[PDB]
């Protein structure tokens, strides 16, 4: 999967997200890379947000939309990612599932252009690309 | 404000945030310039997660989702579709003229103008008889 | 604490609530009442906006949408579904054994034993054509 | 469509959401129906919501997973739903459509069984089952 979210020199946010899915898949699986609550989310009044990982776990808790919720509560992007990650890490213990077992990691922009990311597990890096470059940067993890 | 700024997911996200950024440089829209730089990675049958060289399913079907979203809340969805190089391209056309799926989403690309392609590479379709042989 | 209580949309829907209070009324789970529930109107040939009564699309098929969520975040969907006259029933299917489209959704409901049925009442396929004429 | 959501004996949520979609759709059009953002979200510590209306709003909005938030957030079950289609309504009018092209609308149960409803046009209508019996309700609508 590949998400990319951009923020304009007009101040538009846009994003897009694209997979061929989970190799060896059942035929007719879909994940969660088209679904709009789940893989990616956009709002211009807000921030925009999307998603990797295991499908199934972003679906179950509509990360991108919360994302961007939080946002819209007053967290920064890194802080939402964040808050959405540890959801996702409740419920797999209520699950009564093995941490190690799932992947997911969000990366957010709000309207300023403040960004942020955080993840599952280690491992999971993005790209930052503004006007001082193009950066390869590496977010927190809830698995320690 | 930090703008224009883009993010994508991953190490591919490196080479794929230069395309990107050759539109938003040039004070281009977001949404052109994210359509463009996941465009890459589609194209590279090299990268085995994303569009022309994906692994395929169980059956040997390389099947792909992409959906999209622009500054005004307009989306496009497809799903599950088969033999389109540029799921992101087709998505666009669905929310411009929200989700198809299946033989559908198909049927929408070939009226759009987008060209039948195998989209299964020799190492996929090798790899994939390897699975199988477990 | 006001429980058991069951919601569902339309008028239909004060119907379906009477199949789910049978399983609620007794203690039973939830899921099992919501399940009950919709399965009326699925099986209802006169609900013309829910399974076996259902308008097709414009190519004259009968494709259907449903997803479950129980009270541990567990899931299941199906989507463009076509044959299968209680499709609640294999997004159930799904989540127990998370998302199925179109052929592949077929495939997994006949895998767990669903039968094909023909969901193209007279009525919806002589409507269909009268559409399909203006 | 049919959506439904209940709490049962035990204090614990469930939902389903059934259709055969738009009429005369194009092959392969999936609505809001099937997707766990949209057309139905449950989350066992919070609440429940279903919807009705145009599947592509609902999509666009990620209308059940913002009611069940909003409840999250302390929002009554009815507050959630008008809130909901409040917000719905004012990204209607940022698009430059008429309300009256537009229904979206919601109904709603929290952990304690309180429930409402709320839509952006008269005429839904919904039923709701509990220890009084059966009845078939109409919530209120923003398009006055």
């Amino acid at each position: 999967t590949i998400g990319m979210i951009a923020l304009d020199a007009q101040g538009n946010l846009s994003g897009a997200c694209t997979t061929s899915g989970m190799a060896y898949k059942m035929h007719g699986r879909v994940g969660d890379s088209p679904i709009i609550g789940a893989g990616l989310f956009v709002d211009n009044e807000i921030g925009a947000a999307t998603a990797t990982g295991h499908g199934e776990e972003v679906i179950r808790t509509v990360g991108t939309h919360l994302v961007v919720e939080l946002m819209n509560q007053g967290r920064t992007p890194q802080q939402a990612c964040k808050e959405a990650v540890e959801r996702i890490v409740k419920i797999v213990n209520r699950r009564g599932k093995n941490l190690k077992d799932i992947q997911v990691g969000f990366i957010a922009l709000n309207k300023k252009g403040e960004y942020g990311a955080y993840c599952i597990q280690d491992g999971f890096n993005f790209a930052v690309h503004d006007q001082k470059g193009n950066r390869l940067e590496t977010p927190g993890f809830a698995l320690k | 404000t930090n703008k224009p700024i883009v993010l994508s997911t991953w190490n591919f996200g490196l080479h794929a945030n230069v395309e990107a950024w050759k539109v938003l440089s040039k004070g281009g829209k977001a949404l052109d310039a994210v359509e463009k730089g996941v465009r890459l990675v589609e194209d590279d049958p090299t990268e085995r997660s994303v569009g022309y060289g994906g692994r395929p399913d169980r059956d040997g079907r390389v099947t792909l989702d992409a959906c999209i979203m622009d500054e005004n809340y307009n989306i496009g969805s497809v799903a599950c579709m088969e033999h389109i190089k540029n799921p992101i391209s087709v998505a666009r056309a669905v929310m411009e003229k929200v989700m198809l799926v299946g033989d559908g989403a198909l049927e929408f690309a070939l009226s759009q103008g987008f060209k039948k392609e195998n989209l299964l590479t020799a190492e996929s379709e090798k790899e994939w008889k390897e699975w199988l042989k477990t």
